[PDB]
């Protein structure tokens, strides 16, 4: 989840 | 576009110093795995910063970009060590200021055969020279050799490759010199990659015996 | 020795194709693993310079690069059957059969998925005889002759890639795409390397005394 | 059990 948020959302 | 455009792209890409204190008390079991995981759970933020900025990247696949960075983390921060690493035989330069050498692996069971490999094969990079530019090239590499997009993955690879094979020619030295220090930098990727998986498997025994504290991005990234 | 001395040393050191003669199939695959294990310690003594390392360098590497040397010998023989893995000429194995046991159809899919790039790229059988004999070398008094030989092995591979008359440029992407493509060889081997240890901790798989030691290393 | 140092051996 954490990896996929700093790449889409961060 | 050009490969030099490409290399200097990567030098613009790169991370910031990770600044981590060394404890105050010699290290302990725990306080070097606090250390070591603690660098690991930042330099990883600043991972996938990074190869968010390498041309093409965010092109892929959301999967092929998670499956990559799953894949590589560990051998990506352990290229970033050992150049880190290069202008300072004997000692590895973790971060700034924690900087600890071979004999200090004593105080984690196993850690230290994974020290010897991170500083031979620092020696094998320091004996090449590695250039600056190589250095970035090579690292993009091991990101994206892990592991339509399949065809895109494909073209970035070639893209950086061609980038390598162009910085080793404006070294000037013989086609013949150039293919052997390509083959040479590439056969020491492979040692790079040993390193990681002996290191993975290390740090997957320390999380099994309780010493691992609870670690978000880094926990997520080992469970890969 | 010249390149080409090196490469035709490679071509004579080459081993024959192995027969055999749920379970069945892992039976067969630690069968063949045990045979080839034979013919692949008399491949590595025909490489120049070989049996002049120390013995423990003879050792270690074997040691160290067997899977890996297996499976490129497996995916060499599989190039030109796309869906098929040649383990040998009376065991053909397709993805589905690798569904049968846990763990495997993992491997096979890496197996052929690499098998594939090998065949994409038209892999030529004297750039298999180098990549091969370097897997051996490059794994992971005596140090500095292991040194020599994998130059030696990786100046052949240059002399080949030269031979096929591509530009430089090309002659040096050609070399970075096969080098790449050995870190997926080495990725397939730990994972074979793990479900096979896995396999001999439950004891399912036949005590086969080569394979056995050559396991037991690791 | 030395199969493989009996192999480089002979
Ligand atoms: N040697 C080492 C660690 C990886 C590691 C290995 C084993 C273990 O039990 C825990 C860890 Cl965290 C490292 C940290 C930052 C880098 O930039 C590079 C390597
Ligand atoms: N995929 C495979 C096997 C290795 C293997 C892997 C897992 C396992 O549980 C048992 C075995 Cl024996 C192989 C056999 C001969 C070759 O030439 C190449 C590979």
């Amino acid at each position: 989840h954490k990896l996929v948020q700093l790449l889409t959302t961060t | 576009l050009s490969p030099e455009q490409l290399v200097l792209t990567l030098l613009e890409a790169e991370p910031p110093h990770v600044l981590i204190s060394r404890p105050s008390a010699p290290f302990t079991e725990a306080s070097m795995m606090m250390s070591l995981t603690k660098l690991a759970d930042k330099e990883l933020v600043h991972m996938i910063s990074w190869a968010k900025k390498i041309p093409g990247f965010v092109e892929l696949s959301l999967f092929d970009q998670v499956r990559l960075l799953e894949s590589s983390w560990m051998e990506v921060l352990m290229m970033g060590l050992m150049w880190r690493s290069i202008d300072h035989p004997g000692k590895l330069i973790f971060a700034p200021d924690l900087v600890l050498d071979r004999d200090e692996g004593k105080s984690v069971e196993g850690i230290l055969e994974i020290f010897d490999m991170l500083l031979a094969t620092t020696s094998r990079f320091r004996e090449l020279k590695l250039q600056h530019k190589e250095y970035l090239c090579v690292k993009a590499m091991i990101l994206l050799n892990s592991s339509d997009s399949s065809r895109k993955l494909a073209h970035l690879l070639n893209a950086v490759t061609d980038a390598l094979v162009w910085v080793i020619a404006k070294s000037g030295i013989s086609s013949q010199q150039q293919s052997m220090r390509l083959a040479n930098l590439l056969m020491l990727l492979s040692h790079v990659r040993h390193a990681s998986n002996k290191g993975m498997e290390h740090l997957l025994n320390m999380k099994s015996k309780n010493v691992v504290p609870v670690y978000d991005l880094l926990l997520e990234m080992l469970n890969a």
